[PDB]
Parts: structure tokens; C-alpha cells; sequence
């Protein structure tokens, strides 16, 4: 019974993410599919403790 | 790091500045607190969002495979279909994990950057009336109080006037 | 007994890490995940329309009016279409269907 | 910039140089105006033409679609030949667009060390005989005149040979 | 270079040195050698292993051709799979020659960020106990043995137990 704007045939997807590791073929308004484990953008700088 | 502030002399930051990214704290016998710098801060802050708004954008079109069945006398058919599906995914796959990775290493040696260049800003300004520590602090030939820590903040901190009473205070 | 001032940088209790080139896991003050690695488990509707499950029953089975399909007989617009690897209801009696894959093909307009 | 010297201290740039990138003017009694650095200048063109026919020729052999027909029969080919070629066309513009924008900011931060460079260049050559005056400038504790200033130039300023005269005059 | 530590002052390197990538040598009346920095080295080094190891297994995953015969009716076919098999050839090889090229770049001014942030290290610590010569060397004020040359080594030099003796020692 649920509703989404992309469907995989592993699951459905709800996401503002630009991408996916989930699956291949998608059907909808979907995220762009990669075969990626972690895609991790740096936004601030290197933590150093305070010391 | 590449520009040596961070894990360079600075060794470290304060969990104190929530202002912003980067900045200063003074020990005025008038006062002491962390203020951190607006418009050092302000620009980085833009350059990054521009940054992830390129990469992120920069996949916007991009290899998008969908289905396809062949018969068992297609097989070569078939064969080419996946070897060129797979053939793309293989190429954004690299193509994005890539462009991450050297954004990424790009994006710290940056604030690098910024704060050493900061740094150097602020050296050029007050250099010869006061004692740089080596540790990323400033130790005075004279009182700069505040007002004047904010006119150092501001970019203009008046060296001329401020240089005579360090000229003598200085040496010893 | 003087006055001076420092310069210094953020700093908090993130332990969010990222790799990079020259450098392997590092942990840095903020970091965005662009992936989206989950999903509900579950087969939806698309924008309120629900696909057409074509069950147990091939395509060749539905058109072709295979008995075992029969719910098939009459069905409303859909967003999509559902099928098994292997269905287990297609031509009943036993033959071939002539350019099979190029009309499925035609059936995802 | 990145290494601070543009819009960093130097905050602006001389409409009155045409002799090439970068380099000085001067205030002597002697006499004062625009003389851009040969080697520097040379260098930094070399780089950047090396940069152009590195990029510009990194696609000699590069995708090129001509062509094809199908049947009504060929759908699946069809789309197949299409979804290949327009991978491969988002694929080279990605590759493209990309390499302009990095190997642009890599060439203004690379004119930026240039200066920068120039500059640490200059000051660790005359450095105690002169007061850096915070804007990318040296005010002489003694005169250099031109044939010297020239001397600075070439890099060779002669430095002990001047030391003494601003080793008094300096002070005060 | 890019951060101008080689083929800047520092002019060449020194044969003399096998025990690592950067380093000093000294003049103490004690006695004088090369002796190269444990930590910046192993640091470098570190670095670039995981660079290596990060591009030749960014390709772990890439296109590989393999066959295929096609009838004379199947000629357009044919060509569709030689333009898709030549053209990821191309593009995975124009991926590894440019990728080389900028990591290659990014290396050398590596090196130097390395070199450049070393001597900063130094003069931040030794700085008014000593003399820049520019040539990068550090001229002394007083004298520093052996075991604190080490010191300097070491990253701590006890600068206010040396400051006095060179205090007065300087000037003339
Ligand atoms: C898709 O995700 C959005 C965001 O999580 C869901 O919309 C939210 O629904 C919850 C629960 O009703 C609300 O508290 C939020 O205010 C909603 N946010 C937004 C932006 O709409 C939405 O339910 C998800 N779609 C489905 C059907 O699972």
C-alpha cells in the first residue's frame, strides 16, 4: 500500500540525495545509481583537538 | 597540513568559536573572548557551497540503463548490451568516487589556505610592534585595547600611531 | 603581564571521516553524504497509479488470454509492470511467439 | 587568492605594466617607473601554453557518432545505438566542461605562488636592509640606486656591501 | 616551484643525504652532517604510497574487450560494437594519462609544500636567536651544541634558556 516517485525491484526510494549504490535499474523521478559503498563530501576543515 | 597552519603551529582549535570557521581570542586585561572573523569565514563558506553545488550539478544528466530482454539466438546482442551498461556505470562510478576524493583533499588544503593566508594578514599589519610567538599568537610591544583589537579585526588597526610607544617599549 | 591575541580554527566531538588521495580515513569538523544506500523493501504505487503485477502469468500469457491468467482479463491503467523471472503461466499449449522481446520492448511506452 | 597575494596584500594590479605578467616599479631620486620580471614572466606563459596544448590535444582522438538507420522491427537496437552514443556525448562534455574549470582555478592559483613567490623572493634577498611595508612594498634603509635596484633584478643586490650604511641608518 | 622551497632558495639538494627525502646538515665546531627528518619523511612517504595505491585501484574495476564476429547483413551491428569497445578505450585511457598527469603535478608540489612548511617549522621556533640567511640556512646568535641541535631536531629547542646569551650577542 505505500507510494513513491522511485521504485527498484529490491524496494522502494525516498531521497533529496543525488545518488544510490541501490540498484541498477530504477523506474521514476530518481538519484543517479553508482556501485559505491561511501561517497562523503568534505564540507568543513580537519578536526584537531584542542590541546 | 599543505600551507602548515593546521597541525602546523596551530596545533589545534577551539571548540570555543561557534561563530564561525576560523578566528581569534585576546587576552586584554579590559577583556578576553573568542570572536571569529566575518568575512574570511563568509567567503569560504560561499566557495564550498559553490563547490558542492558544481560537483552535485555536475551530475545532472548522467548514464541512466533501463531493462532489455533477448532472445537465446541474441546472446551477442545481449552480451553488448551488458558489457555497455556495466561499461558506464563503471565510468561514473570512477568518475564520481574520483571527483570526490580530489575535491575533498582540494576542499582542507583550502581552509588551510585560508587560515594561514588570515595569518599572514594580520602579521603584515601589526609586524614590527609585536612579537610573534611561533605558536599562532601575537604578544604585544604596547596596549591595543579594545577598540583598537577591532580595528585589527577590521583591517585597519593604525600602525603609525600605535608605533612610538612600542618603538621605545620594545628592545630590553 | 601583556596583551595579545591568537588565531585559531573550529573544532567539535564530530568523528564524521573521509578519505582523500594522499590521505586515508580523516575526521573532519562537517561532511555531506551524496549516497543514498537505503530503500523500503517494499514494490508502490508511482505517483498514486499502481503498476499492473502481472502475478504468476507472462506477458505472452496475459495477452494471449492464457486461462490461468484471468484477472488480467480486464485491467485499468498502470504506472508499471511487475513480472517474475520465470512465470510460471505463459503459452499453455506449447509454441513460439514471433519478436517477443521487441513488442515487451514496445509494451514499456 | 589561494596564496594570498592577490586581492590579498597587492589588492590591485598595474594598468601600467604592458611588459608582461608581473614585476615592479620603483622610487628612486633617480628616477621611478614600470619594469616587468623576464624569467618569471617567461616561465609562468610557458606553463600556461603547455597547459593549452596539454588539454586541447588530451582530445585528439575523442567520441564522434555518425549515423545509422533501423527498422520498426530494430526498436531495441535502436535504442541501444542511442542510449550508447548520448552516454559517451554526456560522457566527453562531463570530461570537458570538468577539466576547463579545475585546470582554470589551478591556473589563477598558480599565477597567484608566481607572485607570491616573487615577492619571498625578493624580501629574502634585501631583507634587514629594508622595512616590508605590509602592501607589497620595500622602503630602503639605505639608497639603492639604479644600477643596483637593477642588481635586485638579476638577484644579485650585493647584500653585505650595503649592509653597514642601514645597519646605522636603520634604527632611530 | 609552487610553494618555492626547490628551485627557489634552496637552489639544489645535497647528494649527502640517503637517509630520507628532506633534511639538514650543520656546522657545529663540535662537528657537522647530514642528517634527515624522521617525521616529515615518514609522513611524505605514507602519503604517497596511499596515492599510488589509491590510482592503480581506481582501475581494479575497468572495461576489458572481449570478441565478436558478425555476419555481412550484420554490419551496422559490427560497427555499433566497434565504436562502443574503441570509444571506452578511449575513455579509460584518456582517465589514466590524465589522472597520472595531474597526480604527478600535485605530487611535485607536494614535495615542496612539504620542504617549504619544514623551514617555516624552524624559523617559527629558532626565529630572533638567529640569522635567515635566505639561501635556506640558519645563521646562529649563539652557539647551540650538540644534543639541542637534536632539539631543533626534536621540535623543541627551549628557546628562552638561548634567548639572552644571543640577546646581546646580536646587534653590533
Ligand atoms: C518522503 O520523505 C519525506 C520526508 O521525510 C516524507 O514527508 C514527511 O512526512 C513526515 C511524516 O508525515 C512529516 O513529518 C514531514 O513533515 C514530511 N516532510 C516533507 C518534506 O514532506 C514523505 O512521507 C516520504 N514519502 C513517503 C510516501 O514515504
Amino acid at each position: 500500500n505505500c507510494e513513491t516517485k522511485c521504485q527498484t525491484p529490491l524496494g522502494a526510494i525516498n531521497t533529496t540525495l543525488p545518488f544510490h549504490n541501490v540498484h541498477p535499474l530504477t523506474i521514476g523521478e530518481c538519484p543517479k545509481y553508482v556501485k559505491s559503498e561511501k561517497l562523503v563530501l568534505a564540507t568543513g576543515l580537519r578536526n584537531v583537538p584542542q590541546i | 597540513g599543505l600551507f602548515g597552519a593546521i597541525a602546523g603551529f596551530i596545533e589545534g582549535g577551539w571548540q570555543g568559536m561557534v561563530d564561525g570557521w576560523y578566528g581569534y581570542h585576546h587576552s586584554n586585561d579590559q577583556g578576553s573572548g573568542y570572536a571569529a572573523d566575518k568575512e574570511s569565514t563568509q567567503k569560504a563558506f560561499d566557495g564550498i557551497t559553490n563547490k558542492v553545488n558544481s560537483v552535485i550539478e555536475k551530475m545532472n544528466t548522467q548514464f541512466e540503463a533501463v531493462g532489455k530482454e533477448f532472445s537465446n539466438l541474441e546472446r551477442r546482442l545481449e552480451n553488448l548490451n551488458k558489457k555497455m551498461e556495466d561499461g558506464f556505470l563503471d565510468v561514473w562510478t570512477y568518475n564520481a568516487e574520483l571527483l570526490v576524493l580530489m575535491e575533498n583533499e582540494r576542499t582542507l588544503d583550502f581552509h588551510d589556505s585560508n587560515v594561514k593566508n588570515l595569518y599572514d594578514k594580520v602579521r603584515m599589519q601589526l609586524r614590527d610592534n609585536v612579537k610573534e610567538l611561533g605558536n599562532g599568537c601575537f604578544e604585544f610591544y604596547h596596549k591595543c585595547d579594545d577598540e583598537c583589537m577591532n580595528s585589527v579585526k577590521n583591517g585597519t588597526y593604525d600602525y603609525p600611531k600605535y608605533e612610538e610607544e612600542s618603538k621605545l617599549n620594545r628592545n630590553e | 603581564p601583556g596583551d595579545q591575541i591568537c588565531i585559531g580554527y573550529h573544532a567539535n566531538n564530530s568523528t564524521e571521516k573521509v578519505d582523500t588521495i594522499l590521505e586515508r580515513n580523516v575526521t573532519v569538523t562537517h561532511a555531506k553524504d551524496i549516497l543514498e544506500k537505503t530503500h523500503n523493501g517494499k514494490l508502490c504505487k508511482l505517483n498514486g497509479i499502481p503498476p499492473l503485477e502481472l502475478g504468476d502469468c507472462s506477458i505472452a500469457g496475459w495477452l494471449l488470454g492464457n486461462p490461468e491468467c484471468d484477472r488480467l482479463l480486464s485491467v485499468p491503467e498502470w504506472s508499471y509492470i511487475m513480472e517474475k523471472e520465470n512465470p510460471r503461466d505463459g503459452l499453455c499449449y506449447p509454441g513460439s511467439f514471433n519478436d517477443y522481446e521487441e513488442l515487451k520492448h514496445l509494451l514499456s511506452s
